[PDB]
């Protein structure tokens, strides 16, 4: 990635083993799980589009996947040469922030350019929308399943409901009706009177402080 | 297309 | 986070690696225990907005949890919405501002660097530490009126659990404590009618 | 109105 | 390796026994799968041609490999020889570039030198190359015999499809070949069914959904 | 913590996860067997009471000992207030809950640490927890010196294991510990050892009593 | 009394 | 002329 | 070890913890392995004498292997006490003195004294004039500790001729020719001793390994 | 401990966690094994008094030997004042006050003055001096916690003559003779304590062979 | 007189 | 004889 020095420059800097490491094995433990994203993108901070491609380049399985992220990148790279069609400084195109037809000097260069064109971060955010059909795609249960057992706790309930919703990457107004609805319709009876005796309009707080 | 099947992230046509 | 080089600059760095997994593993393992939130507050050390928004993103079960935090950082930006309403004066942050919503990183470097600051992390951190505190108290599993030393029970190992118990509810505390206890202790107890110190010694 | 809706990620822009 | 400072300068350190023992455990944990290759090249990032043949030399099994390996930097070495004959700077023979006949102030002098000959960037893509012969050679099954299983899910088959495909890797034109024919005629009849409708300039994303039940 | 950086001048730094950690291992390994109090200052060098803080806090277990220590913190603190009832380019005087760190801000603990002359907030704060643990160490004790009596096969390597780690839990006063070891080492060894120990007289060093009764 | 039964280490009033 | 031979370290000298 | 700071010059620093217990890891697991002895000589990189000791020292067991390591080290000190003799009299102002076997051994000399020469200009590396006669002791003890001869190693009826080879040449490591070459194709398992000899010598072992698969 | 850093001023630094654990833990496993010696040295390079009695105080058991050790620091702190008697006077501007036996132990000096002693110039590396105290103590723990003498080591029939030369320069070790003694005990004890079988072969090589000599002759 | 009594830590001043 | 039998390395004569 590229840092700052004692020099107030942005230097290039190698890709450290713990984060190398960090990254393979959070693969390997949590699969395409939501939280791997988030980790993703805090592992590749500063990151150039050679180091997005190592750390993609070093996962093992997952290859299904791994092509499909491929062809969002293309969707991606091919949307922006549309968008950018063609000493001044050459802008680069579609396959030099994939680094594909970029060397590192030309990835540091716009980089640390004034002013910047953040092809790291462009590139990131690229794969990033890859990941994210990948882990809706993987996503094993539907929000509908979701039924609190006659014996589990409303915690446990109310935990796989939102690990559920938070899965299924659902638009913004539908996670509110789910909230809304389903959450509380599909409560075990215990649960459900209680929570009908508290009235519309209470927090996640009163419902679970309730039927603890 | 700048990636194509098999081939590795980054990889040069 | 916005930390201290060695030339005496104050500079953003991004997380290290060792500090996400520390805070991951700890909410794995601890899970909602008290001491926790101390723990989240060591690792969050001059943190962004943004990079607070990434330890609770990394967080992988615990939704539920997680859902109610957001309650609680909803109802502090609201307030704070409430509390700072509309020449070279700069923009002051709204309540999404703060919660790293709809600021950049530029931004909120801007607010922490400023001169005066205005610790946009610090209040952002303030406001999750309040909704960690709840989250504590929500997953206390029993009340401190129900802890009471069973005869088989080292009195040590009572008022462990009785403090424990106490800690998670989060002051006339003392005052129960004294009743919960065996008839052996008791009797005992009432000699001095106090420190802690002094009641673990005589039934030890 | 709020800062984060129910099931959307902290962070996320509105 | 030789990096650059706090300052900015370019310096040589000591590898560290992070990276030492990174490089070894991954050896010992995921053998010669294709995903070690790039694992390699990035934990000998700025490496000289000594710090190189540490990494290699710090190996303990996998010697048939090793071999492997040592037969085709020769074949390099020699070839980089019969392409470079001869106050200029002396240009590296191919035992220089591999360590063998150069110092390690001789190394840090030609990737320091203006303009510098990457000895450490040439050596390793040597490796690399030697590396890709042995991944190929460790790929247990041909592309030709990944087959659906007449239970098997969909997503199951195209990893194990894509996975024997990185690991055959090609010459960029069999891999496009195979992608889109051999994946498709190879799953079995109702998946094949389903896909050959759905037709050409499918995604991948698009024939997992299909043949997802 | 507080370091010194490459200006030569003390600056504050975030405490470490792996200080953190330590400090949280050691706690629920060696409960609070004596060593843990060196190992507590050790990690806790060069920390201001936010640090100090910070280490308690993330104790789980304990919270009887934990208790007691909030007790021992408050004491030294009113202490301190009834001990101690701004100049240019000087700072406020610090009270007990500043030095506890409850009433005081990290810029002005900073300040004080940073000064000069100092004011050792860190370190003052420091010596009452320790003050606190030393006594949770003494009541979590759990033989007297008394009790401790050569076995018939245990060597005297290990009596004297067990005599003096009594001893040092004990944490009684210096000389008599002196006492014990001039009336109790011996005095409670096996008949065996006893007979040697007594045949080599008074005023003979520990390796040359444990040499003897090597056998 | 700095500190109170319950509440964490270094708690302001 | 062979840079390497079987069964000695990488980086041997001749 | 001696490693260079951002100023640019060459200091002195203390051998982490991390080094130390890398290096007593690696012998407790896998002994005297051929591989040791690389990452012996990295994770002494830029060592003092006095370093050196330390991670020799710190090994608990192996003690014949260290007693012949030492005499290994007598014999290079001896002959470089014949190839550099001190000259009596005083040193010069601003120059060292001439080190001995002993002070390349670290035995006479003071870590200040050892830092002088390897920080000295032109620089006196003690560090690795010390480090090669270690690593030549170390060489010897390898090839001791190894089991089997590379005349013993045969394949298997049923093993595959991957494991053959492995078997082959981490043997032939551990004991340190073109009578290698000879001795792989002839010491194989009768169905890969037919196939392998018809392409010829000059085939590489690549050729070789592919053809005697499954 | 004092080290330099990236500008090369000596300064002061707490100690490591790592540093910590790792002698926490040589101790827990090794106990006083001749190996843990060289290990406190390394870890403890650079350290000041303070630091030295920090390390020795995290250790929970071996209070016997903790014991023995503050006895040879009496020893020798009582031989340093004999040696060097503090001068009673004002000290000199720009100089340090001349340290006692309890400064060195860092009982009666605090980390202060040991930071001026140990970065003076010239130096008074009242560290050093502590830690060779220390290890001097901890040597004698060493050899009295040596279990076996070596003169009960002797090849065994089943036992392969590696094993034995081994166990023979282990014993060695611990025991820390006198260098005149030991290098007489091992010509004449080595071969001499070998079985019927080996210490023949030995003799055909004749008196003067290297152990690698040695050890090769006595394979199978 | 001497620096270090029986059960005193190590380094603890008179 | 810089190394004599049972002493460690770099102990002094």
């Amino acid at each position: 990635p590229i840092v700052q020095n004692l020099q107030g420059q942005m230097v290039h800097q190698c890709i450290s083993p713990r984060t190398l490491n960090a990254w393979v094995k959070v693969v390997e433990e949590k699969a395409f799980s939501p939280e791997v994203i988030p980790m993703f993108s805090a592992l590749s901070c500063g990151a150039t589009p050679q180091d997005l491609n190592t750390m993609l380049n070093t996962v093992g399985g997952h290859q299904a996947a791994m092509q499909m992220l491929k062809e969002t990148i293309n969707e991606e790279a091919a949307e922006w040469d549309r968008l950018h069609p063609v000493g001044q400084m050459r802008e680069p195109r579609g396959s030099d922030i994939a680094g594909t037809t970029s060397t590192l000097q030309e990835q540091i260069g716009w980089m640390t350019h004034n002013p910047p064109i953040p092809v790291g971060e462009i590139y990131k955010r690229w794969i990033i929308l890859g990941l994210n059909k990948i882990v809706r795609m993987y996503s094993p249960t539907s929000i509908l399943d979701i039924r609190q057992g006659p014996k589990e706790p409303f915690r446990d309930y109310v935990d796989r409901f939102y690990k559920t919703l938070r899965a299924e990457q659902a638009s913004q107004e539908v996670k509110n009706a789910a909230t809304e609805t389903l959450l509380v319709q599909n409560a075990n009876p215990d649960c459900k009177t209680i929570l009908k005796a508290l009235g519309p309009g209470a927090t996640l707080e009163e419902m679970m402080t309730a039927c603890q | 297309p700048v990636l194509f099947p098999g081939q590795p992230f980054g990889q040069p046509p």
